[PDB]
């Protein structure tokens, strides 16, 4: 909206949502679609894909259609039915994460096959897909805002040396932080899976316990507001609006919070009056 | 100042009486017939305060010139009224009771 | 820019194009007379001529536009893009094309005519379906909109 | 607990409830102050746990007790914080305004882009205060009161206030909203000019970017109070700096269709 | 005046009575006229008959009858009450053993009467009730969702009268009932019901696929009693499982009609499906203890048929029409009454087991609370019970003949799938298919077609003529969809030559499909184009030219239409624009035939032939529902004689038994100076000079005084503080007189309270004591007038406790209401339409010299907008033009039927003439072109429009053919560069302004409870202000806007106190500190037993209360 | 749109900066009642009514008039606040 770079301390997440919400109300397979690929539940079409890679080999018995990815060593073996309308032929090298039949994709077989990258770029052109069939004409960039915020959360696979505890959930960052930490710390660094979470759910596990608590189910998120014993250090809009403080954004960015403003006279005689002492 | 962290934890009662101005016997809010307020009760201003600025029940003081100063033939001290807004008071239990969240 | 009724031209090609629609569906059920097709695949072939009849004569109207009338406030309207799409010019002049059931299967025969030569009572009772399913389906829309755009933002709201 | 006009009062239930676990409690206490036998004082306890049960949360444990003579259950502290009307939720996000109007809108061509009308009774009583502050500032009323008397009379609107009116103004800006705001530009910032009439008058070119057309739609009218709330408007959500979509960035400033027409 | 027919249909039969629907349903559920012996079984004849006797020393029923209201209707919506009769019951407590009969004439509560038009009076409200469609009872067949060859068979009987019956097939080929969420076998109920392995085999050994699957001998092991005892055990587990217990249960589910019944209409389908003739309308019947057979075998049979693919046997749709039924409001009230009739009798047995079971009156024997407090409920506040809207008498209208699916018993708005709210292949002639609000309610609320009959089954049936060889007959025959859907029924347009059909080969639906036939098949006919749609859309001319959509907009906006003081009836009708305003009830009629004796403006005194020299009053200037006023303004002369049915008074909203709505206006077609941008409408000022589109509107006041604990209320003329000279239009009393006009906030009732006791503050008490103005014991509650309204008093009503016939809740005193009205022209900011729904905001209204205008000055009034027509595609409003340009210059009305009308080259005709009594006439003046219509001429051939060569007479007569004329710009003076069209509009004015609309708010009073301000217009409040627009705010980022939108201008103390201080005082409003709304949230924290600690970065606690309320 | 308003965004680097310097400019003028400017009589900002040429009362118009001159230094932590608040009281009363 000002067609030159942005200025600091702007928010963008509002701006995101609202500009992904606006044209849902000009939609009519449509906004269920956008609602299963913002949630990444388990599809309806639930086509397969590859996970190693190797060659195809078809075996259409009448009744049964199985296939062989079959690379040097590692012959894996998928069994379909015979409706499924394949994508490749037999005699075919393809590729891990390279589906083999029509239909959508779950994304957590993405997420076992080909890391969380590919998972963000297969959402990303799957609702810029949705949009642009519509004819809407959308910049990537909040979805691309939305779908990193999707996949900030992280699984503690085995603490070692940590105070934390395995299976645990926590945000990326603060695992990198404790890692680089423990590195730094002469101990062994915490072992963290990828993980990704739908999308309520990611609102849902925050750590900022004042907007969750407020948030929804709010008797037993009340129950945990009541479990804490933590402190919140006020880092979103949610809270400074729900305790009425002025929030960090725009005007309230503490990057420009404190601007001073002076003349140049009375600021030459005040710094006189300073340099004379 | 200004605020930064907020830190939520629980409660002790050596605390809760810190905050607690006093103790509440009464069953009986305000009056009826005179609409007043009863003395040890739950709207009992010499807990929480008088109604309106700078005057006690009694009427000793109805000005600025003093703060504070509880007038003992009400109980009520002079100060502005505003602090009715920010007054705890407590009620001792003859026997210990669960906070029934950390049970429910 | 008024409007009159008589801007509502109708090209004189549209019921030769009938007329070829009529001679194909005649030869349709011809060759279903002697079962060489099943009623399915005939099914499909009637909804693919009248497709296509369809847009010869949406083509036709706009030729007919550009060639004659220019300034025709209509045409005007629909290439200056302030108001209209194609296929309201043609509801407008040519045929109505094709409706559903509730089923969503098409009917298979067509609305014959325009808005200007006035429908016939079914036509009506035939394009009222479309209508009550486009009215629905916005006003369902709306809310889910709002409740999209309110789970996002909270999840975002850092 | 406070009187309404009829008599009756409108009451917090949390009173009741604070009642109650004062009358059970010094109840027991003079129970056990006399030694009474112990089923009667095991029965006690069992109500004093009930009730201060009920105090932090009624409606969770049984039934949720009552007025006597009422079905409707009572509102704890857990009533009174979460729901969709607690005080998380509700008292913070969803609220009523000062300083507001709503009418109806209507086109009006001969304004500016950054203009909006207004009628003369709309910001007669929106200007009020500064209107009181600028009348006392001029020789039309000694004080507040003279002129706070004075406007109360329609007959007493001359021509002198309607200077002051028109003066203090100059380089204001409210803000025009439209429900359902979807993005951000639903509301945007416009300086006034009075008009007549009892209607909200609109630039043409901004009705697209609301998505509000003239076949009724009301709306509601907002004004910033400090110096700081006037610059955050003027700079930023004022209608000529914002042009391009912050979903795409394309002009929805754009042209429409009697203009496009005629071009 | 010429009144022009079109069309070629002539029908054959006349439109029924409208509101029969209502009144005919009502009147066949009270019997109120019949002697007693011939009340047959049905409504509360039919409730009494099946409710007792009281069984526990035995009472039952005689007969019934109904009282008398003790106040006329008017009196009674004047007194604000019930409009109803006492009913007393015939009853005879008879002891078997004794002898004793108690014989008495008890009184059982209550009625509501229906008005003679149809609608209901209660508490002086007028409601009305609206029909609800459901499904009908019986028995269905649906396919089985999970298992893809199988079918799940259905049996739902009345509702409110027991559960649904599933037979379901098990995955082992058993079959099985599923009744109360719970599944259990189906031979088990065989051998309750006395069919062995022998009877099973013997008669379903057809298909012994399932029927072998469906064998087992355990249960043939067991006895009916003893499969009782078992199937007790299972649908009811827990519970002691006696015999007599499982008989009495299981006899109370399945074989009591006192609370169970099949629907009777349910038992005439369920008949017809299965070709089996019933003899109750129950599930099995209680004989010598046990059950015997009513349905349960035929309906196997018929679910295996279906499974075997047997022809004959189907699935029904279930939102078909012949499966759907509708109920009127008899049935409505007749369930409610059975409801409470059952409530009272479950009373008297309580109270039959208590007293001396001799000195028993049965008067002393029932209470009449339950009752009447069901119906008085029913009529309040049911979903069904509507508010009656009044707007216009087409609208009370529509309002009657609604048809809903909600309410009890119906669907709820989450639970709205799409086929609900999807029209039916079998709506045709039986439910307006376009006529429906839009919004969430959609698919849903709707109305009956226009030829449509209900019959007393509930369904809905319809007129066709009948078709003998190649001759349509002269009778008609109302049917169902089922008996609609085994023929071939062609159209109404069909050529005819006499009763011989005309056309080769015709168009006809076959089950609801359109082909083509030869005209021997045809067996039935449609009446006319007018059987499918509604009366509201039977309104709208030319709408085989409008789209579906703003159609249903028009179709809808004619119901919010308001009644002018100069209306109109519009200059192109359809015919049944006096059908309309005949039925309903509005204007005045005659009788019988004889002389107009006096008239005068409140009544009408008429000699007739039989010679009753008959009075009529005239309801004149009352008030609606919605402050409308009605009125019956006289139309007849002394000295004049009448017949049968001619109208003496005009009605609301109509003229000369036409009905007037809007206005016909003059109205060209272009878009002006971008005032027309987005469908806003332009006017001239012509239209405010005669007194076009004005109207009055009753404003309704009131106020109550009562008595106080505190010292009662009193109205008086003196309240504390007031000067006379704010006092003058009062009466002695305290009421204004009536003709005064009042501004907003003066006062209307002078209602004193005596005081309580409380503090002042010292300074304005001590402004009290320097002034000289002291206070009273009492203060003041004066009435006066919320903001924005004023105008006129014309009639003020004084009730009084102590009065006949007055009832209030305790309390009251007295009440006042005082009747306001005004009269309202047309200014900037009002809402237009036409019947073609493009509607819109007028916009600027203009002086008159501005406007375009006709060669001869004729100036037009009424400029639209052209960009909204093509994108809606209703183009029916420019024939509409055509023909009222026409009638303009003719000075003739037309009359064009739906479907069937006056097509192009008529309109041709009547515009070639038209141009000729136009221009020849101003040649013969000697006046003939202008240079500035040759310029545009000849501009205008450029354009394809005329061909060249011709002189420019017959290039304007070409002009006027195609219904253009030139223009000339009146600010300007040259023509407009090319031909507009231009005619005559019936243009309606909608019933919202901006009165009930605009409000603005500084600052005043606010919450006695959470400190916000006021909300709704009506009580001066500020907006509501929803999270969008903060999450809009937060996307600019402008904070502090935000906080003191939090605060500032809302539910703070102190911030707004110093904020509106500090403007009074000139500079800038500062910032607060410790946020209140943080503040309380922390005490509530501590409340919670949860320290919370506000820090800093650096771990201080920072104190927020700066030691205020803290030791 | 206020004048100069795209080279007041080349002035400084983020708007909100902008912003918040026009707010305090504008409170600082208020509190001292336009007679701490640094304009001229020519630079003032008119206003035109039936009576003639007058002041303008919004501060807003002066403060961005102000920063379209380029006489007042901005930035962050160039001097404690109270001393310029108490130098500002001494130098400029009202
Ligand atoms: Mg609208
Ligand atoms: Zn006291």
């Amino acid at each position: 909206s000002m067609a030159r770079p942005v200025s600091i301390g702007e928010a963008v997440g509002i701006v995101a949502a609202q500009s992904i919400g606006e044209p849902g109300t000009q939609l009519t397979q449509g906004l269920p679609r956008v609602i299963e690929l913002f949630e990444a539940r388990r599809p309806k079409a639930k086509a397969v894909i590859s996970e190693i890679d190797g060659v195809v080999r078809i075996e259409e018995t009448e009744e049964k259609l199985s296939v062989f990815v079959e690379s040097e060593g590692f012959s894996k073996e998928y069994k379909l039915p015979k409706e499924a309308r394949l994508l490749v032929k037999d005699g075919d090298y393809v590729e891990a994460g390279q589906p083999l039949t029509r239909g959508a994709i779950d994304p957590h077989q993405l997420l076992e096959a080909k890391g969380p990258e590919a998972v963000e770029r297969y959402l990303v052109e799957e609702i810029q897909k949705v949009y642009r069939a519509q004819g809407v004409k959308l910049h990537d960039k909040h979805i691309e805002i939305v779908v990193r915020q999707m996949m900030k959360y992280v699984e503690v696979t085995d603490p070692g040396d940590s105070r934390l505890l395995e299976g645990q959930v926590l945000e990326k960052w603060d695992v990198e932080a404790l890692n680089e930490r423990l590195i730094a710390e002469g101990k062994t660094p915490v072992a963290w899976k990828p993980l990704l979470m739908g999308v309520t759910k990611s609102a849902l596990s925050t750590k900022s316990w004042l907007s969750a608590a407020s948030f929804q189910n709010t008797t037993h998120v009340l129950t945990e507001a009541a479990i804490a014993g933590k402190k919140d250090e006020l880092i979103g809009l949610k809270e400074n609006v729900i305790l009425g403080r002025l929030i960090p954004a725009g005007t309230g960015s503490d990057f420009v919070r404190f601007t001073q403003v002076v003349d140049q006279k009375t600021l030459k005689a005040i710094e006189e009056a300073r340099k004379e002492a | 100042k200004e605020v930064r962290k907020v830190r939520i934890a629980l409660a002790s009662p050596e605390k809760i009486r810190s905050w607690s101005y006093g103790e509440v016997e009464k069953p009986e809010t305000i009056n009826y017939r005179t609409l007043k307020p009863e003395r040890d009760g739950l709207f009992d201003e010499r807990i929480f305060g008088p109604i309106k600025d700078y005057e006690c029940a009694c009427g000793k003081y109805k000005r600025q010139r003093f703060e504070g100063k509880v007038c003992e033939r009400c109980g009520v001290e002079v100060t502005k009224s505003i602090v009715r807004r920010y007054r705890m008071g407590h009620i001792e239990l003859a026997t210990p009771a669960a906070h029934i969240w950390f049970v429910k | 820019i008024t409007i009159g009724i008589d801007d509502a031209v109708i090209p004189e090609e549209k019921k030769q194009y009938l007329e070829e629609a009529d001679r194909k569906l005649l030869q349709i059920e011809q060759a279903y007379e002697m079962g060489f097709l099943t009623d399915r695949e005939r099914y499909d072939q009637i909804l693919q001529l009248w497709t296509e009849t369809t847009e010869k004569v949406t083509q036709a109207v706009f030729k007919n536009f550009e060639e004659n009338y220019p300034f025709n406030p209509l045409y005007v309207m629909a290439q200056s893009g302030a108001r209209g799409n194609p296929q309201q010019i043609r509801q407008l002049c040519g045929l109505r094309g094709l409706m559903q059931k509730p089923s969503g299967e098409t009917f298979e025969v067509p609305v014959r005519s325009s808005f200007r030569e006035g429908l016939t009572v079914l036509e009506y009772f035939i394009s009222s379906h479309g209508a009550r399913k486009g009215g629905a389906d916005t006003a369902l829309r709306t809310a889910d909109s709002g409740y999209l755009t309110r789970k996002l933002v909270d999840v975002t709201h850092e | 607990m406070v009187q309404v006009d009829g008599g009756r009062f409108a009451t917090s239930d949390l009173n009741d409830l604070y009642r109650r676990l004062i009358n059970r409690n010094n109840r027991l206490k003079k129970l056990l102050a006399q030694g009474a036998p112990e089923i009667i004082i095991r029965n006690e306890k069992r109500m004093l746990q009930e009730a201060v049960d009920a105090l932090l949360d009624n409606g969770r444990r049984g039934a949720p007790v009552t007025n006597p003579g009422s079905d409707r259950p009572l509102r704890s502290l857990t009533d009174i914080l979460s729901g969709k009307q607690g005080r998380f939720r509700q008292n913070l996000l969803g609220k009523r305004v000062d300083y507001s109007g709503r009418s109806v809108i209507v086109v009006g061509p001969q304004l500016k882009l950054h203009q909006c009308g207004l009628p003369k009774r709309m910001a007669l009583e929106l200007f009020k205060p500064f209107l009181l502050k600028k009348m006392e500032e001029k020789g039309i009323a000694p004080n507040v009161k003279a002129a706070r008397r004075m406007l109360e009379r329609q007959r007493d609107i001359k021509d002198e206030v309607w200077d002051a009116l028109e003066e203090v103004i100059h380089g204001k800006v409210v803000l025009l909203n439209r429900a359902p705001t979807l993005h951000r530009l639903g509301i945007q910032a416009f300086q006034p000019v009075l008009v007549e009439g009892q209607s909200i008058q609109l630039h043409p070119l901004v009705c697209e970017a609301f998505n509000a057309d003239f076949d009724g739609d009301q709306m509601a009218v907002h004004v910033p109070l400090s110096s700081f709330a006037q610059a955050e408007a003027r700079i930023q959500m004022l209608s000529a700096h914002n042009l391009l979509s912050p979903a795409s960035g394309e002009p929805l400033a754009k042209p429409s269709r009697d203009i496009i027409l005629g071009l | 005046m010429e009144i022009k027919r079109f069309g070629r249909i002539r029908e054959v039969i006349p439109l029924p009575p409208l509101t029969e629907i209502q009144v005919e349903s009502y009147r066949r559920a009270l019997q109120a006229d019949v002697p007693p012996e011939k009340r047959e079984n049905v409504g509360i004849q039919a409730a009494f008959r099946e409710t007792f006797p009281i069984e526990e020393l035995v009472l039952d029923f005689l007969e019934y009858r109904l009282g008398e209201p003790p106040f006329p209707q008017d009196e009674c919506r004047e007194k604000d009450l019930t409009y109803q009769a006492p009913l007393y019951a015939r009853l005879q407590l008879i002891h078997k053993d004794t002898g004793l009969i108690k014989e008495d004439e008890v009184f059982l509560g209550h009625i509501p009467l229906m008005t003679e038009d149809g609608s209901f009076i209660i508490n002086g409200a007028d409601r009305v009730i609206v029909s609800q469609i459901h499904r009908s009872p019986g028995v269905y067949f649906t396919p089985d969702p999970a298992r893809p060859g199988r079918y799940i068979a259905s049996i739902i009987p009345l509702p409110k009268r027991g559960p649904w019956i599933d037979l379901e097939v098990e995955p082992n080929g058993v079959v099985s009932m599923k009744v109360n969420k719970r599944k259990f076998p189906l031979v088990l109920l065989l051998r309750v019901l006395g069919y062995d392995q022998e009877t099973l085999a013997r008669e379903l050994g057809a298909y012994g696929e399932l029927v072998q699957g469906l064998m087992d001998e355990s249960v043939f092991a067991m006895r009916p009693e003893e499969a009782l005892i078992r199937l007790f055990t299972l649908l009811r587990p827990g519970d002691p499982p006696k015999r007599d217990k499982a008989v009495a249960y299981v006899y109370g589910l399945i074989a009591d009609p006192r609370r169970y019944d099949l629907g009777e209409a349910g038992r005439y389908k369920a008949e017809e499906k299965l070709g089996i003739r019933l003899s109750g309308r129950t599930l099995a019947r209680f004989e010598d203890g046990e059950f015997k057979d009513e349905v349960f075998l035929p309906t196997l049979r018929y679910l295996f048929a279906l499974t075997a693919g047997v022809p004959g046997h189907e699935v029904d749709d279930i939102d078909h029409l012949g499966n759907r039924r509708i109920r009127t409001v008899g049935e409505l009230m007749t369930d409610q009454f059975r409801v409470g009739l059952a409530r009272l009798a479950r009373g008297v047995r309580e109270r039959m087991l208590m007293g001396s079971e001799d000195s028993l009156t049965p008067a002393k024997l029932v209470n009449s609370r339950p009752l009447e407090a069901a119906i008085r409920e029913f009529f309040s506040r049911s979903q069904l019970s509507q508010f009656k809207d009044e707007t216009n008498p087409l609208s009370s209208l529509r309002h009657k003949r609604r048809i809903s699916a909600l309410g009890p018993g119906g669907l709820t708005r989450e639970r709205a799938g799409f086929d609900v709210r999807d029209v039916h292949r079998t709506h045709y002639g039986r439910i307006c298919p376009v006529e429906t609000p839009e919004g969430a309610n959609i698919g849903l609320i709707t109305s009956l077609a226009a030829y449509a009959r209900v019959d007393e089954l509930g369904f809905i049936r319809t007129p066709y003529r009948r078709v003998v060889g190649g001759v349509v007959t002269d009778e008609v025959v109302y049917m169902t969809a089922t008996e609609e859907d085994r023929y071939t029924i062609a159209q109404a347009n069909t050529p005819l030559e006499g009763n011989r059909i005309a056309a080769e080969r015709v168009v006809a639906r076959r089950k609801g499909e359109p082909v083509i036939v030869s005209p021997e098949e045809v067996e039935f006919m449609d009446v006319s184009p007018k059987q499918v749609f509604s009366v509201n859309t039977n309104l709208i001319p030319f709408l085989e030219h409008d789209d579906a959509n703003r159609a249903l907009m028009g179709s809808n906006m004619q119901t919010q239409a308001v009644p002018l003081i100069r209306a109109q009836a519009p200059v192109v009708m359809t015919g049944l624009e006096e059908r309309v305003v005949r039925d309903s009830l509005a204007a005045l009629y005659a009788e019988e035939d004889g002389e107009v004796a006096k008239v005068d403006g409140n009544r009408i005194v008429v000699r007739y032939e039989d010679g009753r020299l008959v009075e009529y009053p005239l309801r004149r200037f009352y008030r609606s529902n919605q402050g409308t006023a009605l009125d019956q303004r006289p139309r007849v002369v002394v000295g004049q004689r009448v017949r049968k049915g001619d109208l003496l008074a005009d009605g609301p909203a109509s003229e000369n038994g036409f009905l007037a709505l809007g206005q016909n206006v003059l109205v060209a077609i272009m878009p002006f100076d971008g005032y027309n941008f987005e469908d806003a409408i332009v006017i001239s000022e012509e239209l405010l000079k005669r007194d076009f589109y004005t109207s009055i509107h009753i404003e309704r006041y009131e106020i109550e005084a009562r008595d106080t604990k505190l010292g009662p209320e009193r109205i008086t003329r003196d309240i504390p503080h007031l000067s006379e000279a704010a006092l003058r239009d009062l009466d002695e009393e305290g009421v204004v007189r009536i003709g005064a006009e009042v501004k907003p906030g003066d006062i209307l009732v002078g209602r004193t309270s005596f005081k309580g006791e409380s503090e002042p503050t010292p300074e304005e008490r001590l402004l009290r004591s320097i002034f000289g103005e002291k206070a009273r014991d009492v203060k003041d509650t004066s009435l006066r007038v919320p903001p924005g309204e004023g105008g006129i008093v014309v009639r003020t009503v004084r009730l009084r406790r102590g009065d006949p016939g007055v009832e209030l809740k305790p309390g009251v005193r007295e009440v006042v209401r005082v009747y306001v009205a005004q009269k309202r022209k047309l200014q900037v900011g009002d809402k237009l339409a036409n019947r073609h729904g493009n509607k819109g905001v007028v916009a600027k209204i203009l002086p008159v010299e501005d406007m375009p205008h006709l060669p001869d000055g004729t100036p037009v009034d009424v400029i639209l907008n052209p960009l909204g027509v093509p994108s809606r595609m209703n183009l029916g409003q420019i024939l509409e033009t055509h023909l009222g340009l026409a009638g303009y210059f003719l000075g003739q009305r037309y009359i064009s039927p739906i479907f069937d009308g006056a097509k192009e080259p008529e309109i041709k005709e009547l515009l070639a003439q038209a141009f000729e009594v136009y221009f020849g006439k101003r040649k013969g003046e000697g006046f003939g072109v202008d240079k500035r219509e040759v310029e545009v001429l000849r501009r205008a051939e450029k354009l394809g429009l005329v061909t060249p060569g011709k002189t420019p007479e017959e290039q304007l007569k070409e002009l006027f053919l195609q219904g253009k004329v030139v223009l000339y710009d009146g600010r300007t003076g040259e023509p407009i560069e090319g031909p507009i069209v231009v005619g005559q509009m019936f243009i309606m004015k909608l019933y919202h302004m901006v009165e009930d609309k605009m409000h603005a708010r500084s600052t005043g009073p606010y919450s006695l409870i959470t400190q916000q301000p006021l909300g709704g217009k009506a009580q001066f409040g500020g907006q509501r202000f929803g999270e969008m627009e903060v999450w809009a705010l937060e996307a600019y980022g402008a904070a502090h806007t935000l906080q003191e939108m939090l605060t500032l201008k809302s539910d703070d103390i102190e911030g707004r106190n110093a904020a509106y201080e500090a403007i009074i005082k000139g500079e800038d409003v500062p910032e607060p500190s410790v946020p209140e709304s943080f503040r309380v949230l922390v005490k509530e924290l501590q409340a919670l037993a949860l320290d919370v600690q506000t820090l800093d970065e650096k771990d201080n606690p920072v104190d927020i209360f700066e030691g205020l309320a803290s030791k | 749109a206020e004048p100069g308003i795209d080279k007041l965004f080349g002035m400084v680097d983020s708007k909100y900066r902008l912003t918040v310097v026009v707010a305090k400019r504008a409170q600082q003028l208020l509190r001292h009642g336009f007679k701490n400017t640094v304009l001229e009589p020519e630079e003032r900002p008119k206003m035109q009514t039936l009576e003639g040429l007058f002041d303008d009362p919004n501060a807003v118009t002066w403060a961005m008039k102000e920063l379209l001159t380029g006489r007042l230094v901005f930035g962050e932590n160039l001097v404690p606040e109270d001393r310029l608040q108490k130098e500002m009281e001494r130098l400029y009363p009202v």
